[PDB]
C-alpha cells in the first residue's frame, strides 16, 4: 500500500530513473569568473571548510582522495535532502545503489593495503602483544569483523533513510484519519510531523559524514 | 502561567494591531470592489453585443488570422478565466 | 488469521529494540551535563558531540520500528 | 524584415512558415535546452543579490513533474466517486 | 563525441590511471555478485 | 485604481456563473437517488456476505 | 520489499556510477582556493 | 578591476598565486596547511 | 575580460511567480485578474479531484512552513554573510 | 478470536520500551547530582540540559507507547 | 478460550520494564553517595534531587504495572 | 489446559523484572565503595543511604515477583 | 500458515539485537564528551578511538537483523 | 510441521545474546577513552588490556549466534 | 512432537543469560583500565582482582548456558 514510493518509476516503458539521479548535478554549478554570485561563494566556502577539517589526519599519499570523498558526501547530502519533498524519489533506498557505492571503495582500500605493507596489513589482524593464550580466538574475530565492513557500511544508510519516509507517510495518514474524528489530535500529530521533518533534515547529512568518514579512516589504516 | 496569560493579553493587543495593518490594504481592495452596490447597468449591453458581432465578422471571412500570437494567448487565457466561474457555480451547487 | 496474529506477535517483539537508544540518550546527556559543569567554556563542541550520538542512537531505534511496520503492513 | 522571429512575433497565418523555417535535429534540441537554462540562469541567478525565487522555481517545478509521474496510482482513492 | 572526450578526458585522466586502478577491480567484483544474485532469483522464479 | 471592464467580459461572466449554479442544483437532484439506491443494494449485498461467512466460516 | 525485485539493479547501478565518477569530478574539480 | 577578472587573469597579474601543477598534480593542487 | 552583473534580477511576487505576468495582463483586467485566475485554476483542480489529498499534502505543508520560517528569519543575514566573504576576498587580496 | 489474542499480546510485549526512559532518567539525574556537587553555580543551565534529557527520553517512551496503542485495536 | 490465556500472558509480560527503575535508582543513589562524599554541604539539595529521580522512575515502572493490570482486567 | 500454560508462562515472563533491581544493587554498592574511598569518615551515613537504596530496589523486584505468584494462583 | 507465522515470530524476536548497540553507542559518546572536557588537547585521537568502537558495536546488531531477514525470506 | 516452525523461532530468539557484547564493548571503549586521556604515555599496555577485554566479550557474545546457526542446520 | 518445539523454544530463550556476562565483563575491564591508568604500581593485584571478576561473571552466565544444553540433551 505504501512501499509504492520505493517502486522504481518509468512514466512509460522507457529508462527514466537515470534522470532522478543526475538532477542534483546542477544545484551545484561551477564558476568561471573569479568572483561570482552568492550560491557559489557559499558552497565554495563550505567545501574549503569541510576539507580543511576532515582531511587533516591522513598522510600525504592518502591526501589524493579528497575529490572522491567530498564528491561522495556532496552527492549523498543532496539526494537525501531532495528526497524529502512531497512526491520525490530517494535513489539511495534502492539497496543496490548502496552496495555498488560501498563495495568498490572498501575493496580498493584493502587492495592498497595488501599490495603495499603486506606483512603489516597482515599484522593488523593481530593486535600488538596480546596474550598468547587466545591468538586464534582473536584472529578469527578480527578477520570476520573485517568482511562485515561494506555490508553494514551500506545497510545502515539504506534502512536509516527508508524508515523516515515510511514514518512520515504513516503519521500523516493517521493525521487525516483522526481529523475525521476531531481537531486537536490533528495539530498534535502535525507538530510531531514538524519535529520528524527536522530530524530527517538532520540525519540525511549525519549519514553522509558517517559514510565518508568511515571510508576516510579505513584509508588511514590501510594506506 | 499568569505571566503567560499577561503575554496573551499583549498578544491580543498585537492581534488588534494585525487587524489594524490589514484594513488599509483591504480598503485598497475595497476601492476596486466599491464600483457596484447594485447589479451592473444594461446600458453597455449594446456595445458588448456589437463587439461580439464584430468578432463574428473578423472570424467568418478569415481576417483575424493575421494576428500575432501574444494577443491570441491573452484572449484565450481570459476566456479560460471567464470559464472557471462555471465550475465555481457548480461549487455553489 | 493465524499469520495475522503471528505478524502481530513479531511486531510486539521487535518493538523492544528502542531501549538501547533510550539508555544511550540519558547516558550521553549525563556525560554532557558533567563535561560542562567542570568546563562551561567549550559548550559548543560538547553539544555538537552530544547530538552526533543522539542521532547514532535514534537511527537504530527507528531501524527497529521500521522493521516492525515493514512486517505489519507489508510483510 | 526577417524570416525567423520570436515565436511570439510570428503570426498565425505564417505560423507554419515559422514551424518550417526552424530546425529539429537533436543538436538543435540541445541548442534549445541550453538557451532555456541560460536565460533562467543569467536572469534570476547570476545577479549579485540572488534571492529564493532565483531557486524556488526549479524546486516547485520538479515537484509538479514528480506529481504528474504519479497520477496513475492516485486514481484509486479519490474520496468521492462522481467528480 | 570529440567535445565529449575533450570535456571528460583531459582533466579526469590522471585519476583513472594512477589512483583509481584499484576501484575498477572492485566494480568488476560488484558485477560478479549482481550477476550471481539476479541469476539466482531468475532461477527460483523460473521454478514457480 | 479600478479599471473599467471591457464590457464584453463583464457580460460573459455572471451569465456563466448562474448557468453553473443551475447546473449544480440539477446535478445534485438528478444524482442523489441513483447513488442512494446503489449503496443501499450494496448494503443488502454486504449483509448477505456477512451471513455467508457466518454459515461458511 | 521492492528493493528486491532485482529487475532494475543494472540501470540504477550504472547511473550511480556515471554520476558519482563523472559529473561531480567535473564540477567540484573546478572549485578554487582562498 | 576585480569582478571583471577571472582566475586566469590572476595567473596574469599574480604568478605567485599560481596553483602549480607539478608539485601538486591533484586537487586542490596544494596541501592543507 | 568578463562582463559585470545587475544588482538584482527579475523582481517576483510571492517569491515564486514573476510579475511580468501581471503587467502583460494589465491592459485587459489590470490588477485583479491574475489573482482570481489562479484562485479559479486551483479551485478547479481541487473540485474535479485532479489533486486528491492525502498525508503527503501535510508533509509538503510542514516542509514549506519550515522553509519559509527559515528564510524570512535568516535571509538578509546570509546575504550580508556572502557579500562579506566577497569583500573579504577582495581585501585579503587587495 | 486469535487476532484479539495477538493484539493484546502485542500491546503488552510492546509496552516495554519504557526501560530506555527509566534508565536514561536515572543516569541523567545522577549526572546532575554529581556535576552540581562539584559546582553549585550554574544550576540553571545544568537543570536546563536536565529538562532536555527528561523530555527527550520520555520522547522515545511515548513513541513506543503510541505504537502500542496504534496496533492495540484501531488497526 | 484462547484469548483468555493471552489475557494473563500479556498482563504479565507487561512488567518487563521495571529493569529501568532498577538501573536508574542504582545509579541515582550512587551519584548521591558520591556527592555527599565530595561536598557534604549539599546534603538536602541532592537528597531532594534523589527523591525526584526516585519518584520519576518508580512512577514509570508502576504505570507500566497499571498497563499490566488493565490488560489483566480487560 | 489453556489457563494452566497461560499462567505458567505469564509468571515465567514476569519473573524477569528482577535483573534490573539486581544490577541496581550492584551499582549502588560500587558507588558506596568509591565515595567511602574518598572520605573514610562518613562511613555510617554512606551505609545508611546505601541500605535504603537496597530496600527500595529489593521492594520493586519483590513486587514484580509477587505478581508471578498471583499469576500462579490467580 | 503456521510454517511461516513461525518465521514472523522468529524475526520479530530477533529484531531486538541492536539494543546493546544503542547502549554502547550512547555510552561511548558520553565517555568521549568527558575525556574531551578533561584534556581538550586530544580531540583527534579521542575521536579515532570512539567511532572505531561505534563501528564494532553497530556491526554486532546489524548482523542479527541480517539473520532475521534471512530467516524470513529463505 | 510445526517442528521446523519452532526450530526457526528458537534460532531467532536465541540469537539475542549479543546486545551484551554490544553494551559491554561500548563501555569498554569509553573507559579506554578516559584512561588514555589522563595518562597519554601508557597507550601500549592500555590498548593491550583493552583488546583482552574486547575479545572475551565478543566470544561469549558470539556463542549465541553460533548456537542458532548450529541448532538450525544440525541439532 | 511438539515437545521438541517447546524445548527448542525454552532453550533458545534461556540462552539469553549471556548478555549479562558480556556486559559485566566489559564494565570490569573498563574500570580496570581506568584504575591502572592512574596508578600503575599495582599491576599484579589489579590483574588478580580483574581475573576474579571475569570468572565470576562468566560463570554466572555459564550456569544458564549449561542448563540450556541440559534442557536440550536432557529433560
Ligand atoms: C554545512 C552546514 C549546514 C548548515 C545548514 C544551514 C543553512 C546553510 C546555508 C543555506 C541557507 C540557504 C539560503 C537561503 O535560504 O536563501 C536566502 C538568501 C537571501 O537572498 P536575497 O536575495 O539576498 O534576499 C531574499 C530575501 O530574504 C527574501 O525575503 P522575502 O521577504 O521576499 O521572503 C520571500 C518569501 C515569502 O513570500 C511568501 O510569503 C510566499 C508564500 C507562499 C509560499 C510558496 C507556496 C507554498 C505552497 C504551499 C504553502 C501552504 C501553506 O518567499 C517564499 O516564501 C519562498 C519560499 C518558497 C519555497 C522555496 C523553498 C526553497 C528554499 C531554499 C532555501 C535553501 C535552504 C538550504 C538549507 C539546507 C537544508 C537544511 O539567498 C541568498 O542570498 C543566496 C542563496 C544561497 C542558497 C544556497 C543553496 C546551496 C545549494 C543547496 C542545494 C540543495 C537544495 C536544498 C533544498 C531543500
Amino acid at each position: 500500500n505504501l512501499f509504492a514510493s520505493f517502486i522504481a518509476p518509468t512514466m512509460m516503458g522507457l529508462p527514466i530513473v537515470t534522470l532522478i539521479i543526475m538532477f542534483p548535478s546542477l544545484l551545484f554549478p561551477t564558476p568561471k569568473r573569479l568572483i561570482n554570485n552568492r550560491t557559489i561563494s557559499i558552497q565554495q566556502w563550505l567545501i574549503q571548510l569541510t576539507s580543511k577539517q576532515m582531511m587533516a589526519i591522513h598522510n600525504q599519499k592518502g591526501q589524493t582522495w579528497s575529490l572522491m570523498l567530498m564528491s561522495l558526501i556532496m552527492f549523498i547530502g543532496s539526494t537525501n535532502i531532495l528526497g524529502l519533498l512531497p512526491h520525490s524519489f530517494t535513489p539511495t533506498t534502492q539497496l543496490s545503489m548502496n552496495l555498488g557505492m560501498a563495495i568498490p571503495l572498501w575493496s580498493a582500500t584493502v587492495f592498497t593495503g595488501f599490495r603495499y605493507k603486506t606483512k603489516t596489513s597482515l599484522a593488523h589482524f593481530l593486535p600488538q602483544g596480546t596474550p598468547a593464550l587466545l591468538i586464534p580466538m582473536l584472529v578469527i574475530i578480527e578477520t570476520i569483523s573485517l568482511f562485515i565492513q561494506p555490508v553494514a557500511l551500506a545497510v545502515r544508510l539504506t534502512a536509516n533513510i527508508t524508515a523516515g519516509h515510511l514514518l512520515i507517510h504513516l503519521i500523516g495518514g493517521a493525521t487525516l484519519a483522526l481529523l475525521n474524528i476531531n481537531t486537536m489530535t490533528a495539530f498534535i500529530t502535525f507538530t510531531i510531523l514538524i519535529l520528524l521533518t527536522i530530524l530527517e533534515f538532520a540525519v540525511a547529512l549525519i549519514q553522509a559524514y558517517v559514510f565518508t568518514l568511515l571510508v576516510s579512516l579505513y584509508l588511514h589504516d590501510n594506506t | 502561567a499568569q505571566f503567560v496569560r499577561n503575554l496573551a493579553e499583549k498578544a491580543p493587543v498585537l492581534v488588534n494591531a494585525a487587524v489594524t495593518y490589514s484594513k488599509p490594504r483591504l480598503a485598497t481592495f475595497w476601492h476596486y470592489a466599491k464600483v457596484e452596490l447594485v447589479p451592473p447597468t444594461p446600458a453597455e449591453i449594446p456595445t458588448a453585443i456589437q463587439s461580439l458581432k464584430k468578432i463574428v465578422n473578423s472570424a467568418q471571412t478569415g481576417s483575424f488570422k493575421q494576428l500575432t500570437v501574444k494577443e491570441a494567448l491573452l484572449n484565450g487565457l481570459v476566456a479560460t478565466e471567464v470559464l472557471m466561474w462555471f465550475y465555481v457555480g457548480e461549487i455553489i451547487a | 488469521d493465524i499469520d495475522t496474529a503471528a505478524k502481530f506477535i513479531g511486531a510486539g517483539a521487535a518493538t523492544v529494540g528502542v531501549a538501547g537508544s533510550g539508555a544511550g540518550i540519558g547516558t550521553v546527556f549525563g556525560s554532557l551535563i558533567i563535561g560542562y559543569a567542570r568546563n562551561p567554556s567549550l559548550k559548543q563542541q560538547l553539544f555538537s558531540y552530544a547530538i552526533l550520538g543522539f542521532a547514532l542512537s535514534e537511527a537504530m531505534g527507528l531501524f527497529c520500528l521500521m522493521v516492525a511496520f515493514l512486517i505489519l503492513f507489508a510483510m | 524584415p526577417l524570416k525567423d522571429r520570436r515565436l511570439l512575433e510570428v503570426k498565425l497565418g505564417e505560423l507554419p512558415s515559422w514551424i518550417l523555417m526552424r530546425d529539429f535535429t537533436p543538436s538543435g534540441i540541445a541548442g534549445a535546452f541550453q538557451r532555456g537554462y541560460y536565460r533562467y540562469y543569467n536572469k534570476y541567478v547570476n545577479v549579485k543579490k540572488g534571492s529564493v525565487a532565483g531557486l524556488s522555481m526549479v524546486l516547485a517545478a520538479y515537484v509538479v513533474f514528480n506529481y504528474c509521474r504519479s497520477y496513475k496510482e492516485l486514481k484509486h482513492e479519490r474520496l468521492r466517486k462522481y467528480h | 563525441l570529440q567535445s565529449l572526450i575533450k570535456n571528460v578526458w583531459i582533466p579526469l585522466k590522471p585519476y583513472y590511471t594512477q589512483v583509481y586502478q584499484e576501484i575498477w577491480v572492485g566494480m568488476g567484483l560488484m558485477g560478479f555478485i549482481v550477476y550471481k544474485i539476479r541469476s539466482a532469483d531468475k532461477r527460483s522464479k523460473a521454478l514457480k | 485604481p479600478p479599471v473599467q471592464v471591457s464590457p464584453l467580459i463583464k457580460l460573459g461572466r455572471y451569465s456563466a456563473l448562474f448557468l453553473g449554479v443551475a447546473y449544480g442544483a440539477k446535478r445534485y437532484n438528478y444524482l442523489k437517488p441513483r447513488a442512494e439506491e446503489e449503496r443501499r443494494i450494496a448494503a443488502e449485498e454486504k449483509k448477505k456476505q456477512d451471513e455467508l461467512k457466518r454459515i461458511e466460516r | 520489499m521492492p528493493q528486491l525485485d532485482t529487475s532494475t539493479w543494472f540501470i540504477t547501478i550504472t547511473s550511480m556510477i556515471m554520476t558519482l565518477f563523472i559529473l561531480f569530478q567535473l564540477k567540484i574539480s573546478n572549485y578554487s582556493y582562498p | 578591476p576585480f569582478d571583471q577578472m577571472t582566475i586566469e587573469d590572476l595567473n596574469e597579474v599574480f604568478p605567485e598565486t599560481k596553483l602549480d601543477k607539478k608539485k601538486y598534480p591533484y586537487w586542490p593542487h596544494r596541501p592543507i596547511e | 575580460p568578463v562582463p559585470p552583473l545587475p544588482e538584482h534580477g527579475g523582481k517576483v511576487r510571492l517569491g515564486l511567480i514573476p510579475e511580468e505576468f501581471f503587467q502583460f495582463l494589465y491592459p485587459k483586467t489590470g490588477v485583479t485578474g491574475p489573482y482570481v485566475l489562479g484562485t479559479g485554476l486551483i479551485l478547479y483542480l481541487l473540485s474535479k479531484e485532479i489533486y486528491v489529498i492525502t498525508a503527503e499534502t501535510f508533509s509538503a505543508i510542514s516542509t514549506i512552513g519550515v522553509l519559509v520560517y527559515i528564510v524570512k528569519k535568516y535571509g538578509a543575514s546570509i546575504g550580508a554573510f556572502a557579500d562579506k566573504l566577497n569583500e573579504q576576498k577582495i581585501a585579503q587580496l587587495e
